[PDB]
RNA sequence: ACUAAA
């Protein structure tokens, strides 16, 4: 049985495509939402997961968007510098998210100072939204308020010298 | 029979100052062998004696470093067998002055000896140099009785010349050891690799036929800095970037610009969102408001790098003939020693005095009057490197007298005098901040409230500005007009002469007096061009000899390498290493590097063949 | 002819 899984997942955030996941960690008495969370976590959430964002976020169509959610971050770009050196201190920093569900992606923008998110965060973590947050021109506003980061490697290496 | 004692001087204005010091006025003067060097002669006491005194004066090195033999002329003597078969001797400088014999003359009855040379390195070297000159001439003195003395002096002030008179030292060998296995570094490593590339370039290539390609560990590094820019320079692409400004009206035609506090986004949809989420808004709220009294402080004192650095930035100076003008103008007498790194004056000094002096000039008359009835301030602290005290002025100058290019220096160096004795300026910060959505938003501006040292310095002014209108919290603005702005990033250009300066002496790159003659050699040898407003451009035969470099040893271009081998010469001079066992590994890590240039030298030739 | 430094 896992109706308590499926409940405890919506619950909490966690939006798992199937039953697939389910069948990778059939071990005895191992069927405990708390620690099947761990192992998706690191798992990559573009091979794992189920489609419940909306299919326009970018279209600018869409203002608020509702319910504690976890995401994957791709890319990050610190846009208030120049590319040829990514550090520097004559602007404040501000970063642009790239997010996925597995299928659709994303861009959220960073307004408010954060300690958890810097550029040397792993290419794959996972970050879980809480409460509503606002889009603005198809971009999504994060502020300190409604960011968890929950961490994680998708054994993504750094590709870079 | 009295005895006598002889003194030297490394130049004859300061043999003739600490005559005229420490005789209460009495001399006998004279001319004797050379034109350029005095005999000053009096009495006076020492060691408890009755005793005459002979002070005269050496202009600057008696004898240089130079091959022997053969080994010099270019066409009969392999470039490689410079670096250890070839010997070396001392064999003169100036030789029109007979400095040897000048000395062996005057020291004919000397029982004592007393250097009063500079306090640094190659002032130790001319001091033995010198007493190698006169000990075999010198009477044979005594037994256990200690006969040469040096002293020890950094002003040329009364109370300072007679307490170094009063306490006195003596010699030490190891940095003469130093220096001597420097200037033999510098002469193996540089010949042989100028007289390589001047015999190898010119049998190849046409168009440089009476040219001559030098090499070095002092200039090669120069030009690498030249090279390096221009690499930047045409190694960037420029990027696009939006800037928010908004207008705001306060009162009638009363407009404030404010300045985003985000400065610059890098991306059209986060500039445009921005935008949208702000233009629709006509009000605005005061949020912080600051006033915090600030002070800009007062030069340091004036050194012969800040001197060369402000004639070649602001007066339209190069830095050979900003150097020959102050020569001209000590020589004349109205400068103090124009080759200093000492920027601290003297404890005991006649700061009064000096600024008395000017009280009669029409052009700051009025600031030097003020500035003696209210006190003097203290002037501020910074380096004392021993060798002499700091660029000040000594006499009334009236541009009628000086005229032209000399008078403009004359001005800078007697405004620079003026201001580090006066106040700092006090100048009062003002920033409001907005909020036109959710955006935050701030304006500057500043008011001046006493000027201080603004007044006989103009040019590090604080500029005027409105005066913020006074607003507190809580207060609405309209606002009038939001914008975006598409800016973009602007490429540098090439270094100026004031930059390179900055460049050589935080690398350890050449000491005070060789700086403006490197400057000079690699626009003579066409490496580089100057132009427009005192910018160094790196020519084509330059840029092929740097970036020829790096492929085939980075290190014979690198600055650190100067640093290096410098802090290995100096173990030598603390006495902690052996004379020729630094020198001869020094020598044999770069013989291997000229034989790994010569078997190797066919990776310039690529680079050459396109440019010639 | 060279290197460097008074
Ligand atoms: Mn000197
Ligand atoms: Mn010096």
């Amino acid at each position: 049985m896992a109706q308590v899984a499926g409940a405890a997942l919506s619950q909490a955030g966690w939006y798992l495509s199937d039953e697939g996941i389910e069948a990778c960690t059939s071990s005895p008495d191992k069927v405990n939402v708390n620690d099947i969370i761990l192992i998706a976590l690191n798992t990559d959430l573009r091979t794992i997961g189920k489609k419940f964002l909306p299919s326009d976020i970018n279209s600018g169509k869409v203002e608020k968007l509702e319910g504690p959610c976890v995401l994957q971050i791709q890319k990050i770009r610190n846009v208030a510098a120049p590319k040829d050196n990514e550090e520097s201190q004559a602007a404040p920093r501000m970063l642009r998210l790239q997010m996925t569900d597995g299928h659709i992606s994303c861009t959220a923008v960073e307004f408010s100072y954060m300690s958890k998110i810097s550029l040397n965060t792993p290419p794959g973590t996972k970050v879980k939204l809480s409460g509503i947050v606002d889009i603005k021109n198809g971009f999504l506003l994060l502020n300190d308020s409604n960011t968890t980061v929950l961490g994680g490697e998708v054994e993504h290496l750094i590709e870079k010298w | 029979v009295m005895k006598t004692v002889l003194m030297v001087a490394e130049m004859p204005s300061l043999a003739q100052s600490i005559a005229k010091i420490l005789s209460r006025g009495s001399l006998s003067s004279h001319k004797g062998l050379n034109g350029a060097c005095s005999v000053h002669e009096y009495t006076g006491t020492f060691a408890g004696q009755p005793v005459r005194f002979k002070m005269t004066s050496v202009c600057g090195h008696v004898m240089t470093l130079d091959f022997l033999g053969k080994y010099n002329k270019w066409d009969k003597v392999d470039p490689a067998e410079l670096f250890s078969q070839a010997p070396t001797e001392k064999k003169e400088a100036n030789p029109k002055l007979n400095m040897v014999k000048f000395l062996q003359v005057e020291g004919r009855g000397c029982d004592y000896i007393v250097l009063w040379l500079d306090c640094d390195k190659e002032g130790e070297n001319i001091c033995f140099e010198v007493l190698d000159a006169v000990l075999p001439v010198m009477n044979k003195a005594h037994g256990g009785e200690k006969t040469v003395f040096r002293a020890r002096f950094s002003s040329i002030t009364d109370t300072d010349i007679c307490n170094a008179m009063a306490c006195l030292g003596e010699p030490d060998h190891n940095e003469a050891l130093s220096v001597d296995a420097r200037q033999e570094l510098d002469l193996r490593i540089g010949c042989a690799f100028t007289r390589f590339q001047t015999k190898y370039f010119q049998g190849k290539y046409g168009d440089l036929d009476s040219s001559l390609i030098s090499f070095g560990p002092c200039q090669t590094p120069t030009l690498g800095f030249c090279v390096e820019r221009h690499d930047k320079i045409q190694s960037f692409k420029p990027e696009t970037y939006w800037v928010l400004q908004a207008k705001v009206n306060t009162d009638k035609d009363r407009s404030l610009l404010l300045d985003w506090d985000r400065v610059r986004v890098f991306d059209r949809e986060i500039a445009q969102m921005f935008l949208n989420m702000t233009k629709l808004e006509k009000e605005a709220q005061v949020e912080a408001t600051s006033r915090k009294e600030k002070a800009k402080q007062r030069p340091l004192a004036l050194n012969t790098v800040e001197m060369l650095r402000v004639a070649s930035s602001s007066l339209g100076m190069g830095p050979q003939h900003a150097m020959q003008t102050a020569e001209r103008l000590y020589t004349q007498g109205y400068i103090s020693y124009p080759r200093t790194e000492t920027t601290h004056y003297p404890e005991n000094f006649d700061l009064k005095g000096s600024l008395r002096q000017q009280a009669n000039h029409p052009y700051w008359a009025d600031t030097v009057k003020r500035l003696l009835a209210e006190g003097i301030n203290r002037p501020r602290k910074g380096h004392d490197a021993g060798d002499h005290p700091p660029i000040t002025p000594m006499k009334s100058a009236t541009e009628a007298e000086l005229g032209g290019d000399a008078w403009r220096l004359y001005e800078y160096i007697t405004r620079h005098f003026i201001a580090t004795v006066s106040h700092d300026c006090k100048y009062l910060q003002s920033t409001i901040s907005f909020r036109i959505g959710p955006e935050l938003f701030t304006c500057s501006g500043k008011t001046v409230l006493s000027p201080g040292f603004t007044e006989v310095m103009p040019w590090q002014s604080v500029p005027l500005e409105e005066s913020l209108p006074t607003c507190q919290r809580g207060d609405a603005f309209p606002v009038g007009e939001v914008k975006m702005l598409e800016k973009q990033t602007n490429p540098p250009d090439y270094l100026t002469e004031a930059e390179l300066i900055t460049l050589m002496e935080k690398h350890g790159i050449g000491t005070d007096a060789s700086i403006p003659v490197h400057i000079n050699n690699i626009c003579q040898r066409n490496y580089v061009t100057v132009e427009s407003g005192r910018r160094l451009k790196p020519t084509n035969l330059g840029i092929v000899l740097v970036h020829g470099y790096y492929k085939i040893d980075a290190e014979l271009v690198l600055p650190t390498i100067r640093s290096a081998v410098e802090k290995q010469l100096n173990l030598i001079a603390q006495g902690k290493a052996d004379y020729r066992q630094v020198l001869g590994h020094t020598l044999d890590v770069f013989k291997r590097k000229f034989h790994y240039f010569v078997d190797s030298i066919a990776g310039m030739d690529e680079l050459m063949e396109v440019s010639f």
